[PDB]
């Protein structure tokens, strides 16, 4: 719980105890003088497998009301005039494992008068291809409107080959994307870069590099642009998509392109709204979208002929390759 | 007739030899001739008590004599409340002793011991009346068999003696080095002596409020509970755990004990999980009584039958909690 919790005397705080009542199942009566386990840090605690046990469970909990809530209607998810005729990618969607270097000189301990030498961690992550999505869309009013994109992966069968209905893909979705244009009358075709996704970051610079950077305006003078860091929340970009197996997988994309002057009410459609809005937000500013996160998956689908009669939404099947060494 | 010498003395003659028909000849002749009916003008509710016991009497619906008593038992309980009843009905002191000495030789002796403590501790006529410890009334009920036999062999051979008590278990009971608080005579009459001052079953009608017993009664047992874990921290034990209805309860017990009328009382193993009590409660029922108790403290509120809220967040809340646990 937080400290916006209206009733922690009753409600408590399930989360985060159990944060540290999973941490501390290696020494639960403090008998062995064992230090917090990796559950008790955000910085360790996704390395825990039991950590997606925890947030699965914990993720069931809002699924229940998130699940109580009626189906949307045809007339709440058409974004009137506004039909996506065709969705594509340009480029392959690749993965494969690449190799990222880090300093350890802050780990060990030096002086006094005593000079450093370079230590560094090397690393094998995940990382993708660059692609860019072709999403068409025709505007049927007479009138130019800002419309906001919003980009899934949802898995099509399950590990024992089971192909999955909308209702039971929605809840296993990856947001991949959100981004608001403005959409001209007419049929037009809209380019977005992987690149630019709102829900992943770029690795951050090493300490190395931005000691460099300082030390090199300071001793001098120049106005170096640093508003080009993205924020350090985010998914990282080079884990956009998921491994995939080198034999490939399908999935589907679901692009759903919403009214964005309603979505956007209040915060404006050209404003800039940074990097990552849609899981981190804005630093210092309201929350750019209106709508339910989620939105339009995050309610039972138990008719999937509503979502087919939707002109303002569409899946299409991808397919992605784990590129092994 | 109602100067304290009488009313001792009294007092004295009806709980002597309680196991046998009174030895005292003006006494028996009370219990034969004196109608709890014939005059109810000697009562301040015109009788009401007294029709309601001797209905239960006439009717043969009574515990015999020569039989165990528990005041947690709910029928024998009120059975013994309805002869306190009387008793504290009788507007002078020769009510009082007739009554007393009519339904000691009709009713069974534990209830009726019972019914006359309170009597003499709640009524205004009980004043200055020392009632003698009930070890020496009932000293089954405070000595081990052990010496409760050795009693009975004296008495079969016609010959005097002291007999030296002895604790429970053995030395390999880690718990036996403990058994002088809980098995010490004055700390049993303690307790049972404020139960008697602060029963859970008074009712304001009987005449007067209570004060703050609700809250005398978590910190009473709260004492308890204190000064024998010091007994535990002077003897190189660790505290006591608590119980739970979900997990054993590790120390059993062997009272070695045993009642005037029905056996030796029961051991309990080490070690032993709960279960159903049949005509009691459920184990499950306890743990819902449990959460109930601890919603209205995390609630800061107690629920009233029609649902509405009593506040427990101010100093009487701890006196309410007394109430309900
Ligand atoms: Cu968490
Ligand atoms: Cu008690
Ligand atoms: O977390
Ligand atoms: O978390």
């Amino acid at each position: 719980s937080s400290m916006y919790s209206p009733n922690a005397q009753y409600y408590g705080s399930l989360h985060n105890t159990a944060h540290v009542m999973l941490g501390r199942q290696g020494d639960p009566h403090g008998k062995f003088n064992l230090p917090p386990g990796v559950m008790e840090h955000f910085e360790t605690a996704t390395r825990d497998p039991s950590f997606f046990r925890l947030h699965k469970y914990m993720d069931n909990i809002f699924k229940k009301h998130t699940d109580s809530f009626p189906p949307y209607t045809h007339d709440d998810l058409e974004f009137a005039g506004m039909v996506v005729d065709g969705v594509a990618i340009d480029g392959e969607l690749t993965t494969f494992f690449d190799e990222f270097q880090y300093s350890l000189i802050n780990a060990v301990d030096s002086g006094e008068s005593i000079e450093d030498v370079e230590i560094n961690a090397r690393v094998h992550r995940l990382n993708h291809k660059e692609f860019t999505y072709k999403i068409t869309v025709s505007n049927s009013i007479g009138s130019d409107h800002l419309a906001t994109f919003r980009i899934f992966l949802c898995p099509i069968e399950d590990n024992n080959g089971i192909t999955l209905t909308l209702d039971k893909e929605r809840w296993l979705c990856i947001e991949l994307d959100k981004f608001f244009q403005k959409v001209p009358s007419g049929t037009h075709t809209i380019h977005r870069s992987s690149k630019d996704s709102s829900v992943t970051v770029p690795d951050m610079p090493s300490f190395h590099s931005l000691k460099e950077q300082a030390d090199n305006a300071v001793n001098g003078g120049s106005d170096l642009d640093l508003s080009a860091y993205e924020r350090s929340c985010g998914i990282p970009e080079r884990m956009l998509l998921p491994k995939s197996k080198p034999e490939g997988m399908e999935f589907n994309l679901f692009v759903a392109v919403t009214d964005g002057v309603k979505d956007t009410e209040g915060h404006n459609g050209d404003h800039d709204h940074g990097g990552t809005h849609a899981q981190c937000g804005v630093h210092g500013e309201a929350y750019p979208d209106n709508r339910p996160l989620g939105y339009p998956l995050e309610r039972r689908i138990p008719d999937e002929r509503v979502f087919d009669g939707v002109p303002n939404i569409k899946h299409v099947v991808v397919k992605i390759v784990h590129h092994p060494e | 007739a109602s100067s304290t010498a009488h009313k001792q003395q009294d007092i004295n003659h009806l709980l002597d030899k309680i196991y046998e028909d009174t030895k005292y000849p003006d006494l028996q002749e009370i219990a034969k001739n004196f109608n709890p009916l014939g005059d109810t003008s000697m009562y301040n509710d015109q009788g009401a008590a007294a029709e309601v016991l001797m209905k239960e009497l006439n009717d043969h619906r009574l515990l015999e004599q020569h039989h165990w008593y528990s005041l947690f038992n709910a029928r024998q309980r009120e059975e013994a409340l309805m002869l306190f009843a009387v008793l504290n009905q009788c507007k002078v002191w020769h009510c009082f002793r007739n009554n007393a000495a009519y339904f000691r030789e009709q009713m069974n002796e534990g209830e009726f011991v019972y019914a006359l403590y309170v009597g003499v501790i709640h009524s205004k006529l009980g004043d200055g009346i020392v009632l003698p410890p009930l070890y020496e009334i009932t000293p089954h009920m405070f000595t081990n068999s052990e010496v409760i036999d050795k009693a009975y062999s004296a008495k079969m051979t016609q010959k005097a003696g002291t007999f030296n008590v002895s604790f429970t278990g053995t030395k390999k009971n880690k718990e036996q080095r403990v058994a002088y608080f809980g098995e010490d005579i004055g700390m049993n009459i303690h307790h049972v002596t404020w139960h008697m001052d602060f029963p859970f079953w008074w009712q304001d009608s009987y005449g007067n409020h209570l004060d703050r017993k609700g809250e005398l009664f978590f910190w009473v047992h709260h004492q308890l509970t204190a000064r024998f874990d010091f007994e535990r921290l002077s003897n190189w034990l660790d505290p006591v755990d608590e119980l739970h209805w979900d997990r054993i309860i590790r120390e059993g017990f062997a009272p070695l004990t045993s009642y005037k009328y029905g056996g030796e009382f029961p051991v309990r193993p080490d070690n032993k999980h709960f279960e159903d009590v049949d005509g009691v409660a459920h184990v499950h029922d306890m743990e819902i009584t449990e959460n109930r108790i601890y919603e209205a403290i995390d609630h800061g509120y107690i629920t009233a039958t029609d649902g509405h809220t009593i506040d427990i967040r101010q100093p009487k809340g701890i006196e309410l909690l007394g109430d309900i646990i």
